[PDB]
């Protein structure tokens, strides 16, 4: 009904109501699968105990997924989809109606844990993790702009194509096309605001 | 098109090379000179109609 907090600690006690209830329909589809058993009250109520180490424990989830996954590989990493390893956990940031980097919290804990592990996989002769494909409305959500603004980013040349695509036809948005390393950098480079 | 649309083409389609099988001729290394010869045989013969 309306915020009123002090010594805010959490990442869940500050702001505005729209990211307040953007941020529990993010953890009730995530972590209450359950179907619906009209515990408004309950199922909800835990939200914010799950919060209370945040900055700590959302990075050991994403952790824990990257070496389940290693273990299972098929092919060589770069040529491995960026989706087969993270599920989607980039497109449910868009849940969070904000854009900007400084008020919709959870995509900024998402980057920060990707610049991480980019730095500490530099490139050699075989490859490894931070190879990954992106599609274009992937970059576009981590860099922060509509999807139009990529095209135009990679007709100026800022931004290498991986797969080459055949004559007479169009890769589409949902393609996975640049590496990740080259993303990451790109956004530190030149994408940075007061936001 | 007609120098009027500009075809369809999508920007990276144009990136990729031509390939084409050609004979070529060159002087191999470390020759000095090269020569050219041929003959030439001239008659009179514009004095009358074949």
């Amino acid at each position: 009904y309306g915020c009123s907090f002090e010594s805010s600690n959490p990442l869940l006690a500050i702001g505005s109501l729209s990211a307040r209830f953007g941020a529990l329909y993010w953890y009730q589809q995530r972590y209450l699968s359950d179907h619906e058993a009209v515990r408004d009250d309950r199922a909800l109520t835990k939200a914010i105990g799950h919060f209370t180490a945040w900055p700590d424990a959302f990075w050991r989830e994403l952790q824990q997924m990257v070496d389940d996954a290693l273990v299972r590989q098929t092919k060589p990493l770069n040529h491995t989809d960026f989706v087969d390893v993270f599920g989607s956990v980039v497109a449910d940031c868009r849940q969070i109606p904000m854009r900007n980097t400084g008020q919709n919290f959870i995509l900024k804990n998402l980057i920060g844990f990707l610049t991480d592990l980019v730095a500490r996989h530099p490139q050699c002769r075989v490859a490894n993790v931070g190879d990954l494909l992106l599609s274009a409305v992937d970059a576009a959500t981590l860099l922060s702009t509509s999807v139009e603004q990529v095209r135009r980013l990679h007709h100026e040349g800022f931004l290498p194509l991986s797969i080459r695509p055949a004559s007479r036809n169009t890769v589409s948005p949902h393609r996975a096309v640049f590496h990740l390393r080259h993303v990451v950098e790109l956004r530190q480079a030149r994408m940075q605001s007061h936001h | 098109d007609a120098n009027l649309k500009p075809k369809n083409i999508e920007r990276y389609e144009l990136a990729y090379s031509n390939p084409q099988t050609i004979e070529a001729c060159y002087v191999p290394p470390n020759v000095d000179e090269l020569y050219c010869r041929f003959s030439l045989r001239v008659e009179a013969n514009s004095m009358r109609p074949y």
